[PDB]
């Protein structure tokens, strides 16, 4: 599967950077206030055990938080664009947990 | 709550991800993740991977792969299995398939 | 009437030639599908040599990437811009500051947030928009702290009188940073649609139409975007601007509205806007609402140099080449990501 | 012992008269009803007005 | 009040004033002393005459003096005895017969 | 004064039937009242004239 | 006053016209009554002039 996954994280990505374009052409500049505006995250991951055989190996679980992320209306208000490009990410993210966890 | 995903990348895929809701300060005010621009030297990347390495709060890395090949000697010489890499395709960077650790680890596979 | 004509170009004549010649200068429909066919980032560069841009690549990095191409775009017409910035007189520069307050207010906002996340302003200032410039001390060397930079932008910063709304310190921390920059930004918009109505000749009704625009168009978009997240009706209200069409009655079914469908219900008052969520099929493949409002901006600011004396040449000059780097800005991202079959997202600016 | 609402009862007549009283307030409960006098008291009024035997009739006819 | 009533005076005088002078004014005009002609001219003059004793006097007079004989009962009348306020009543009803 | 009355009665009626088609009618009314704003000046100048 | 409308009717005739070409009877028609102001003028001014 992990081969699998590896080609569709390469899909996501393509697709997740087309949106990110399209929240930059409308907001401009957004990524400065994102990147100086950090406090606490929404997504976390949790460690769990995969009893496979006898041998136990280390997998990562997505944990789902709660955290509010930040509202960002303030740059030409392209909350659209933003709100796609944090679902592309998310969907992202999620995958790369599985990811990970399949490195194992 | 158990682990967070540190990032080392450009500023786009930094942005995306923080916009995906991961990362955050720990509470000495550090951000588990490094923006890399055209100034950004090697020691500071390399110094930076090292340290998330040592925090056991991190975990999964994501890196871009142009920055892994810059520091890929710091990305197989330590082997375990807390500090989870995964590679990524930066915005103008290609699809990654060369290099890879698992297309490597497994001879059966593209 | 007879206000303009006559004392305009005494001060204001050779800047309203100039800003016209390089109004000629933007990229027509014939240039941008020149720039289309290349499907490569060298190719581009050599179809913007046919126009007045180009030869701004030269003596950079042999890579070309989307990032350079931005911040090239911007340096050309700030610089432009402020060429006839400084080469004007009080009567034109005060209304041309009010287009530089857009910008140093996203400025002032970087500054903050920042000093309240103990960051130096000088890691900060090398972000911000050009034309804040904010050359003026006491707002640098804060010592990160937020006192320090409160009382220099009462002082020495221009959007001063703007921070009436937002003061005491008190309301920095407590306040969302998103709520006090749309705050200040309103202060903006009621301060300089005032001022272009004390201008009450040409300029009024050439200008006015423009911020009485971006006024609803805010009114609309905040409402929708407003609808998913943690924020009271009346707080949100409070963001609406009074200098519209929407002011008299429209804005408060917007502030009362939960859903999409009253948001549009409004617009169908006001067929100049009703059509725009008409035409914003918001398809998955389509254009989107926020995708006509750039088309509606444009139509205006090019309307604007039908009037050969006033001041909303150029604002709307300003307004028209940040559309203009947008749209080579995103056929550049789309050569390099390859999205062929989108790109055909550009503005037409004539 | 709350105040009931203010019910007159009209006709296909006299709804018309009512409702300009209406347009003005509504009147307390057991208030004196001036509209069976404004029946009369209006046009006539107008008519004080619009005095005029050739547009009256064609008011009249329309 | 008792001077409010010089809407009364007010309204009728402008009528009569309006009346002669549009009379004089346009239909005199329509009548001559050759005949095929004055008949002609009177047909085409008497349609503008008649548009205009109907677009000032039959509406708008009457509009105005309508709405002037109304407030005087809602201003002098009505405020001598017609004091108060009520609800209007609301019962259970069929109403949407036409619909 | 009439066409004072006139003049901003059209400018500001015209847009507003343009988003309103239903205020033609009461767009035509204040004009009819602006007519007969006219027509008082005339018809004491008729008066007077005659006098 | 003539002028001062003929000024002003054409010029935002004009600006009405670019964008929508079916404006240019309009115009024209509203210009018309602009003249007709004009030549009334001249008819008393005649009128006075000769009597």
């Amino acid at each position: 599967k992990i081969i699998e996954t590896k080609m569709l994280m390469g899909e996501v990505m393509r697709e997740a950077a087309f949106s990110l374009a399209e929240a930059k052409f409308t907001a401009g500049d957004f990524s400065t206030t994102v990147i100086q505006n950090v406090n606490k995250a929404q997504v976390k991951i949790r460690a769990k055990k995969d009893n496979v055989a006898g041998v136990t190996l280390p997998v990562f679980e997505h944990y789902h938080e709660g955290t509010d992320s930040y509202e960002l209306t303030g740059l030409a208000r392209g909350g659209e664009q933003l709100a796609k490009l944090k679902r592309n990410y998310a969907k992202a993210v999620e995958l790369l947990v599985e990811l990970a966890s399949l490195q194992t | 709550r158990g682990k967070l995903i540190a990032v080392i990348g450009d500023e786009d895929t930094v942005t995306g991800f923080l916009l995906g809701g991961i990362g955050e300060l720990n509470k000495n005010r550090h951000p588990n993740f490094l923006v890399v621009e055209k100034d950004t030297t090697i020691n500071e990347i390399e110094d930076t991977f090292r340290q998330f390495l040592n925090r056991d709060d991190i975990g999964i890395i994501l890196i871009n792969q142009y920055i892994a090949e810059m520091v890929r000697h710091a990305l197989d010489a330590h082997q375990r299995s807390i500090p989870a890499v995964l590679e990524i395709p930066s915005k103008e960077h290609p699809y990654d398939a060369a290099k890879d650790s698992i297309l490597r680890r497994a001879k059966g596979m593209f | 009437s007879f206000f303009p004509e006559l004392y305009f170009n005494v001060d204001n004549g050779y800047l309203e030639g100039l800003v016209r010649g390089l109004k000629a200068g933007v990229l027509s429909q014939a240039d941008y599908l020149n720039l289309v066919q290349c499907e490569t980032l060298e190719d581009l560069k050599l179809h913007l040599q046919s126009t007045d841009y180009g030869n701004f690549l030269a003596n950079e990095a042999s890579p070309l990437t989307v990032s350079v191409i931005d911040d090239k775009l911007k340096e050309k017409m700030v610089v432009e811009f402020r060429h006839m910035r400084n080469h004007a007189y009080e009567p034109l520069a005060s209304f041309l500051d009010f287009i530089t307050y857009s910008y140093m207010i996203d400025n002032v906002i970087l500054l903050i947030t920042g000093t309240l996340h103990q960051r130096s302003i000088a890691e900060l200032v090398p972000k911000c928009h050009p034309l804040g410039s904010f050359e003026q001390m006491e707002a640098v060397n804060i010592a990160q702290t937020p006192a320090e930079l409160y009382n220099a932008i009462l002082v020495d910063t221009p959007l001063a009188a703007f921070f009436q709304d937002c003061i005491s310190e008190q309301d920095l921390d407590e306040m969302n940073i998103e709520i006090i920059r749309n705050t200040l930004y309103k202060a903006y918009l009621e301060s300089f649609y005032k001022f272009c109505t004390l201008l009450g000749g040409t300029t009024a009704d050439a200008m006015c139409p423009i911020l009485e625009f971006e006024a609803d168009r805010r009114a609309f978009i905040i409402t929708i975007n407003s609808f998913g997240t943690e924020l009271s009706k009346e707080d949100r209200a409070k963001l609406f601007p009074h200098c519209g069409r929407l002011y008299p009655e429209g804005l408060a079914q917007l502030a009362r509205a939960d859903d999409y469908e009253q948001v549009k219900n409004v617009a169908d008052y006001y067929p100049e806007y009703k059509l725009l969520f008409e035409g914003a099929g918001s398809n998955p493949g389509d254009k989107t609402l926020e995708d006509r409002f750039f088309e509606h901006e444009v139509k205006l600011n090019k309307l604007a140099f039908l009037n050969q004396f006033h001041f909303g040449v150029f604002y709307a000059f300003v307004k028209l080449k940040e559309q203009e780097c947008r749209n080579i800005v995103w056929i550049a991202e789309c050569i390099a990501q390859r999205h062929r079959a989108k790109i055909d997202n550009y503005i037409p600016i004539f | 012992n709350q105040t009931p609402p203010t019910y007159n009862k009209t006709n296909k007549f006299t709804h018309g008269f009512q409702n300009i009283v209406d347009a003005y307030g509504i009147g307390t409960y057991r208030e004196i009803n001036p509209a069976p006098y404004t029946v009369i008291t209006f046009p006539f009024l107008f008519a004080v007005m619009f005095g005029d035997f050739g547009h009256g009739i064609l008011m009249t006819l329309f | 009040n008792t001077a409010s009533y010089l809407r009364l005076w007010a309204l009728s005088l402008a009528h009569a004033q309006l009346s002669e002078v549009l009379w004089t004014m346009v239909i005199h005009i329509g009548l001559h002393v050759r005949s095929l002609a004055g008949g002609l001219g009177l047909f085409f003059i008497f349609a503008a005459f008649a548009t205009l004793t109907v677009a000032i006097l039959l509406i708008m007079e009457g509009l105005s003096a309508f709405l002037h004989a109304l407030r005087l009962h809602w201003v002098e009348f009505q405020n001598k005895f017609y004091t108060g306020t009520g609800f209007k009543f609301l019962p259970f009803s069929f109403e949407h017969i036409r619909e | 004064a009439a066409g004072f009355a006139i003049g901003i009665v059209g400018d500001a009626g015209v847009r507003g039937t343009a988003q309103q088609p239903r205020l033609f009618v009461g767009m035509i009314l204040i004009l009819i009242f602006a007519e007969v704003l006219g027509l008082y000046g005339l018809i004491v100048a008729l008066i007077l004239s005659t006098k």
